[PDB]
């Protein structure tokens, strides 16, 4: 969930003003464009700041996006509405700079989608913009620059 | 109502004789508001900004711009109702047990409805002044076998996300390593923009013999207490530093300040003991009544509370 | 609507908790009026 | 709230409210950077310094063993004063900026203990030897960390010049599109403080 | 806003030449109930009683009584707000297209705002009916591909918990069969107090055609069609019966009342298609517009929808 | 997935006409047969003991005692009720016999029934008597209608 | 406020959805009364 | 000139902006008007 549903016991105190991004809950990149194309999908689990790919159905329905990566990556979800279940998606040809799911890596380091919609170090997909910050005991976010697919 | 119900007619012509609750002293006259819930929870929403990156320079031609990001919290806080029962004497059963000196039974413990719930009244209060000043719900002098509370349900002492300093075992006699670990933590506070403010110290017996000796080879000129007292307002603006001495604490000091804005208890309007309409009446001379009472409320804001606990092991 | 005041008489003891209730508030009030730290 | 989304007055204050909060940062430090360690920071043109960073200027290093020392890092900024090169604009105000903790240190009484004299008093006295009896201000900031700043308030020997359009301004470009989220710009200015040279004390207490 | 905006003033000029939908004979004028909502949901909540046990026999002295149970039922109805984009010409290009007759590009496809205003929302207003009458959204003749919807969102076809009937493939031109699970299915339908109201049935082509046959030796006067009427009359307290022609539906066979306490459809007031202030513009003559519009709100009582399904494989 | 009332929500109105058989259902809190007489104590429930046995859990000494599902020689009463706000289990001695749905585990009239460890009444200490076969509400949920009479060998 | 009155002059495109909005809701009313069934 | 003033009815955003920086500097001159530091 990318926003916390437990509620919290305090007010925060709105004093200082660095180190207050790495949340899970901030969604998009840190540089947006306004010439960006993005795209909403059907969501299978939760593909939240992860890698997706396309999945076909038996046809009855339409197809969706779940979270995963390899030859079969199509682009990343930034974003999701839980209430219509809907994954925002940027296409691997456009470009993508954020805070992305790491698998549980220093700046520099050439980075892949793994079979779970994991950045993982290694055809590379991003480089790594920072190293991996935790979040929760299994969760580690990494600011990373995605350019496409080579090898 | 009161031509038929005697027991309400005894809590009204009772209920001025009971003293008021000594939390009050503990909190400015706009830091408390009555909110109208039994029990539930009343929820507020906070909005905050952050920054994403390094700004971005405006030169030539550029349409990646940095970003600001926005982020909600949703801050509940919790009311829960509680319950006494006590015995006392039937009304027409007190001529039978009225004596020269008093009226009840001392052989048997029974006393009037009115000195019953008079008595009744104060120690619910006395109960709830010490959940309003330590967050937890306990009868043992040692603190164990606590009531298992809900969450969202704190008081000053254990309030979390809140500056918190120990003083050693083996400096618990040493007032200057307890200074300066109150010195720590009130350089670690955070008030803001709201600094201007009235500050409020809750200390122990010990801890205020401790503070009135003379400052330390001694000097002969200002006391510990005053000390502190300058330290604070060094913080607060120069503004006033109350201090209070607390039997319920035991080595713990705490600092906060008397704003509203940081921190504000909304009781509910039926947190202080009410008598209940359901009497048990038997064939007997001896009957039951029940009182009832409302729990939780505070509000506080992050990195605000200090709260210095002197080991004693 | 409050104890303290004799003329007052509550119907029921809804309105004999409410009374208790403002009682209680204002002796907060006073306590506070005559209150000098 | 589900999807963090804000009116656009809301969205502008807070933004506006970052903004200026990086600004005085900036003021201060003469850095631009988002983290709390100073790192990754952006890379500015040369010429362009803070209160903190300005070169050529006098600089103070109490050791770790005096951290918490304060007859050691008065006798720092005695040297610092001493080696001030305020010349015949003496007589001027003077501004001191001081981290909490320092501040908290300098409260306590003069050191037996000097009755009705504190270190803060020392202090006032020995800046007032030098800036012919004028005012001496202090004041405290949380930018600061293990820091204490101090430098005339003379517009001859540091003046500050900024562009007037320093503070956050709105811009006409506002992103549209056929969903109800829309994109607004903010824009500012910095750079502009100028210093004469060996008139700033920078005292700086070694933490550890 | 129209001496500014050509598009508006256009849209409100065209507005009247858009054809009402065919669902709204579908229900009666006090079944539909327009909400102000465009993505979202709307909940109600409903009580109802049970019996626990046998009753109790009030003889001599008992304590221990049988009880009687309550529950709470929480409905919610979810809505989904859509869009679509068409291209179309420039008002200032207009002019280098306005043929004699005919006016916008026929090599290109390219048309004026407000004919291809007209069109797609005559389109998306069959998709709205198509929604509204079968319960998927979907553009392909076989009925795959369908658009994944939110839950609590259902047709009058595919509604849940309903008496659903089946005529085998065998049986596929047997109007004795499918009359005879028809029956099966009425007898089946649980209309409690609300009985007496009118009925609808909504029947394919194929349907309709086979109803006119007569009614089976082959009967004088006397129709499948009417056998079908007085059978629905047997059981609304010989209230009107309607039956309508749909070709959405194919070898399907609906029957429901035409009571609000029963069926009722609370769609958004923006349910029907609206126009989108973007507009996207380019040097070329090529513009581009939208149009949004809202699904979902049909609300139904449980065991009151019959359908009837003919198996043609 | 085993709350007394499910978080689910229902797409549709019920229908409000029949009145038998309305009753199976796991929101049915209590008991079919009650008296004015019965004891009932509330109690700081640890895990989900709804319609089933409890026994008396105790922890170091910091918290007060709780309730936890079980049975066997440490069953302490039945929980009747459970209020998910205050985490709070109603509870019925086993000194006070009780008539009511009880989670069976995954049965004729007649039969005698135990609590295990589980808190789940099974088939044979006798502590209930089964007044109606197996009723399935889910997949793993069987409720059955028991007259709880204490401990008895 | 309606598209079919034509002293309707729409200030804003959110007052000309709203009178779009009622000029179908009129539009029903005038086909339910205008159908016999 | 400035936003204070409510008379004032801007023609275009480069008068907004002009607008918003006298405003500025008259909100900076007030501070410095209104300011009491403390001497001690």
């Amino acid at each position: 969930m990318k926003n916390p549903q437990q509620d919290s016991g305090l007010l925060s105190n709105s004093i200082d003003f660095r180190d207050q991004n790495l949340i899970f809950s901030n969604s998009g990149g840190v540089c947006t464009s306004s010439k960006d194309k993005i795209e909403n999908y059907p969501a299978k689990g939760y593909p939240y700041k992860r890698g997706v790919k396309l999945s076909f159905g038996d046809g009855t329905t339409e197809l969706e996006v779940e979270a995963g990566g390899g030859d079969d990556l199509y682009g990343v979800c930034s974003d999701i509405d839980e209430f219509s279940g809907m994954a925002t998606v940027i296409p691997i040809t456009n470009n993508f700079t954020g805070y992305l799911t790491l698998k549980k890596v220093n700046p520099g380091d050439k980075l892949n989608f793994n079979q779970h919609g994991e950045l993982e170090k290694v055809s590379v997909n991003a480089i790594a913009l920072s190293k991996a910050h935790k979040l929760t005991e299994d969760l580690f976010i990494v600011l990373a620059s995605v350019f496409g697919n080579r090898a | 109502l009161f031509d038929e119900n005697y027991y309400a007619k005894a809590v009204a012509n009772i209920i001025g004789e009971v003293k008021d609750p000594i939390m009050y002293k503990w909190f400015s006259p706009d830091q408390i508001e009555d909110v109208d819930l039994q029990m539930g929870y009343q929820k507020t929403v906070k909005w905050d900004a952050f920054l994403n990156a390094n700004p971005t320079t405006i030169a030539n031609e550029v349409n990646t711009i940095s970003t600001i990001g926005f982020s909600s919290e949703v801050v509940r806080l919790n009311y829960l109702k509680l319950q006494y029962k006590f015995r006392h004497l039937k009304q027409t059963s007190e001529k039978f047990y009225t004596s020269d000196s008093y009226i009840g039974d001392i052989n048997n413990n029974l006393l009037p409805f009115a000195q019953a719930y008079k008595l009744a009244s104060s120690e619910i209060i006395k109960l709830i002044n010490h959940f309003v000043l330590t967050g937890t719900v306990s009868i043992q002098k040692d603190g164990k076998n606590q009531k298992r509370l809900l969450p969202n349900m704190y008081g000053l002492l254990n309030m979390p996300e809140q500056i918190k300093e120990e003083v050693a075992s083996g400096d618990k006699d040493k007032m200057d390593k307890i200074f300066e670990k109150i010195e720590a933590g009130l350089s670690k506070l955070e008030l803001g923009d709201e600094f201007s403010t009235p500050m409020m110290v809750i200390v122990d017996p010990a801890t205020s013999l401790k503070l009135v000796k003379p400052y330390a080879a001694a000097s002969s000129c200002e006391k510990w207490e005053d000390v502190l007292i300058q330290t604070i307002k060094a913080i607060n603006n120069r503004e006033d530093v109350y201090i209070e001495t607390s039997n319920l604490l035991k080595h713990k000091i705490l600092i906060y300040p008397l704003n509203s804005e940081l921190i504000k208890f909304k009781p509910s309007k039926y947190m202080l003991p009410t008598p209940n309409e359901q009497v048990d009446k038997d064939s007997t001379d001896v009957a039951h009544s029940y009182i009832d009472f409302v729990l939780g409320g505070l509000l506080a804001t992050r990195k605000t509370i200090l709260q210095v606990n002197i080991k004693q092991s | 609507a409050s104890l303290l005041d004799s003329n007052f008489v509550p119907i029921n003891f809804t309105e004999f908790v409410q009374a208790i209730s403002n009682t209680y508030k204002q002796r907060r009030i006073q306590f506070y009026e005559n209150l000098k730290r």
